[PDB]
């Protein structure tokens, strides 16, 4: 199971 | 060895000449980045939103006056809050006026008004490779091959001008009217001569150096090219969990996974892409961008006809016309409002 849709940037991890 | 004589020579006259295109690629970025409001938004009229992302949506528009259709990236300037968010919004501006390359998106036009930033890029009608690679599950091998040599080039002529990309995955990358690539969303780019330290990107593409927050260079996007050639070629990246901590806890531990359809040369090529350790990740090496060009799994890649678009595409995408949307998927969509008072005028002078 993971991320199947569009997979937004994140700007801190 | 593995050449012999006519193909080692055929080899090596092509290395000095990439050195010379890449001279030639600096002098010319260089005058554009020394040497950078363009039009205003009722220049334009908004047809459909085509994506959206943290500080806005970018929209199809039509020039009025020429008819032109491009496509607008709207940012909020408010939204663009964070500290990290401004020098990125600089950065993603300042790159693309002054990279030119076949395979990178072409701004038109830059401007600001009271609540917004606009970034008017060509419209690349063909649609991102997201969602023809989430429709038709995986790439086979040459398919993928074809896409990932067009990243191989446009890789080494950014870092050549000393530009990390940071933000590879499908989702950014864009199909054109010849079923080529088109890279966009500069918004991680930035120039850097040694080491950065901005934790920034997308979770499953991330090198584990960014991860740890150790200061990296640009292996890490060597890292996510391996990342990218893992997902067209299997339909899921290698690290694959539906929170962003377990996404993290798998890149770092150093282990991957291949499915039983890879070939040996393709997890090859991931395992030394996908490598923890700096002092042998491909692309980091004495041999840099070569070691990659000339692994086995890209025998059959002619890098210069790749660049002068001289290879027959995989897929062709349909279009009917100019302003077709039809290989886009649908977004809500919001009215643009521009406030009577300007915001965060000193904080974007410079854009
Ligand atoms: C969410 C999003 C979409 C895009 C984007 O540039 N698309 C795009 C689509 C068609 N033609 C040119 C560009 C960006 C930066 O973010």
């Amino acid at each position: 199971a993971g991320r199947t849709g569009r997979r937004q940037a994140i700007h801190d991890i | 060895g593995h050449m012999g004589n006519a193909a080692a020579a055929k080899k090596g006259s092509e290395q000095e000449s990439v050195k010379e295109f890449l001279a030639k690629a600096k002098e010319e970025f260089l005058k554009k980045w020394e040497s950078p409001n363009t039009a205003q938004l009722d220049h334009f009229d908004r047809i459909k939103t085509l994506g959206t992302g943290s500080f806005g949506r970018v929209m199809l528009v039509k020039h009025k006056e020429t008819g032109n259709h491009y496509a607008m990236k709207i940012l909020d300037k408010q939204k663009v809050v964070k500290l990290k968010q401004i020098e990125h919004t600089l950065n993603e501006k300042r790159i693309l006026q002054a990279v030119n390359f076949p395979f990178l998106v072409k701004l038109e036009f830059s401007f600001k008004d009271n609540s917004n930033l606009y970034m008017v890029m060509e419209y690349v009608p063909g649609g991102e490779m997201f969602s023809h690679l989430r429709r038709i599950g995986r790439f086979s091998e040459p398919h993928a091959r074809f896409y990932a040599a067009q990243i191989v080039l446009t890789f080494e002529y950014l870092h050549s001008l000393d530009l990390i990309y940071r933000d590879l995955k499908p989702e950014n990358l864009l199909i054109d009217q010849q079923g080529y690539i088109q890279v966009t969303d500069f918004g991680f780019a930035k120039r850097v001569k040694g080491r950065t330290w901005t934790l920034c990107g997308t979770p499953e593409y991330l090198a584990p150096e960014i991860i740890l927050s150790k200061g990296y260079n640009k292996a890490v996007d060597w890292w996510a090219l391996g990342v990218l050639i893992y997902e067209m070629a299997a339909g899921y990246p290698p690290f694959f969990a539906d929170q962003p901590i377990q996404i993290y806890e798998k890149i770092v531990s150093g282990k991957v996974r291949f499915p039983s359809h890879f070939s040996s040369d393709l997890k090859d090529l991931l395992r030394n892409l996908l490598q923890v350790d700096l002092t042998k990740r491909f692309g980091n090496l004495k041999n840099g961008v070569n070691d990659i060009k000339n692994h086995k799994w890209f025998a059959t890649t002619d890098w210069i006809a790749i660049y002068q678009r001289k290879v027959e595409a995989p897929f062709i995408p349909k279009f009917k016309g100019p302003g077709d949307t039809s290989n886009f998927d649908d977004y809500e969509e919001e009215e643009i409002r521009v406030s009577i008072n300007e915001k965060c005028g000193k904080e974007f002078t410079e854009f």
